């Protein structure tokens, strides 16, 4: 019972059960 | 989610963050003007929903459209895309600097250089659409927890980063279980009425085949599935920027009529338009109190 993400995985914003704003790819920190 | 599994097929391993209706809304500009093939091919991705210059909650949208300042538009064309037209002279220094400045202001100066190299004097029409998204989480992650914790850019390449916890709740969760590999997915809400749904691969390098499967039916279907579960959660806080050109993407899509002169844009203009560019660029910030995201696009 544990979601640790600390590797590649993908990530969608959206609208509660409308359309979706976002989706993208989390694959390098990219240290911004 | 087509487009997003084109770009992101393109460029494997590194970042991507894309805004499906940022895009659907330009596409659905060059839609209203196509002609003949061009436009049942491009009717594909036609949404008036986003294509506008809404706002609920935490997500604000807004569309623009510059015409060459010499050609001469259709009226009915001109009466769909409606408050989001002008006419400018693309030779214009100027003019360039004034649109990068709108999409500047409107993006909380997020996307601010839109466009890059001065536009080509040739360039008939430039569709444009900004889109804007800021909103804190419901459950806002434990400031005294955000640790280094190691992070598999490769089952090999190791590198640390922040990483955003937090223990003792509830979330949507859900552990589907696919022959293209199994994952589990989870639903972090904002405040308001939009959330972020992550999809996590139980293997620490099943990414790609599921990748590769992500379609809006699948998403939807995964996403029902999902129940009020108990579990602790560890997300990484990042900030990432992109810059995409859809050109490539949408042709392999199907849209092969669309760029270039066989494009058919007769419905927009009696003189002969173009669009041989489609501009992408975006930004994210994820961190434990709020999200921030925008991007902006437009069909040079």
């Amino acid at each position: 019972n544990e979601f640790s993400a600390d590797h590649p995985f993908i990530y969608v914003i959206r609208h509660v059960d409308g359309k979706i704003l976002f989706v993208g790819r989390y694959s390098s920190p990219t240290t911004n | 989610m087509d487009i997003f599994r084109e770009i992101a097929s393109s460029m494997k391993g590194e970042n991507v963050f894309i805004s499906p209706p940022s895009i659907s809304s330009v596409l659905t500009i060059l839609y209203y003007g196509a002609n003949g093939s061009t436009a049942e091919q491009l009717s594909k991705y036609v949404e008036k929903e986003a294509d506008k210059n809404k706002d609920d909650i935490s997500f604000k949208s807004m569309n623009k459209v510059y015409g060459r300042y010499s050609a001469v538009f259709k009226d009915s064309f001109l009466r769909k895309i409606g408050d989001n037209f002008q006419t400018v002279d693309f030779t214009d220094s100027r003019t360039v600097d004034a649109i990068n400045k709108s999409v500047d202001i409107f993006t909380e100066g997020k996307i601010n250089p839109l466009l890059d190299e001065p536009l080509s004097p040739d360039t008939s029409l430039l569709a444009i659409s900004a889109v804007y998204f800021k909103a804190k989480w419901l459950m806002p992650f434990e400031k005294e927890f955000t640790s280094d914790y190691p992070f598999y850019v490769s089952p090999t390449e190791m590198v640390d980063v922040s990483m955003m916890s937090m223990y003792g709740e509830a979330f949507n969760h859900a552990s589907v279980k696919e022959s293209f590999g199994n994952f589990s997915i989870i639903e972090l809400p904002y405040v308001g009425d939009t959330s972020m749904v992550v999809i996590l691969p139980d293997n620490i390098d099943g990414l790609e085949s599921i990748e590769q499967n992500l379609t809006d039916t699948n998403f939807k279907k995964w996403s029902d599935s999902m129940d009020a579960m108990f579990i602790d959660v560890h997300i990484p806080k990042f900030k990432v920027t992109g810059s995409y050109n859809l050109v490539d993407a949408l042709v392999k899509l199907g849209l092969t009529e669309v760029f270039g002169s066989t494009g058919d844009y007769s419905n927009m203009s009696n003189s002969d338009v173009s669009v041989d560019a489609m501009i992408h660029k975006t930004y994210i910030d994820v961190n434990e109190e709020y999200t921030e995201a925008a991007a902006a696009t437009s069909a040079l």
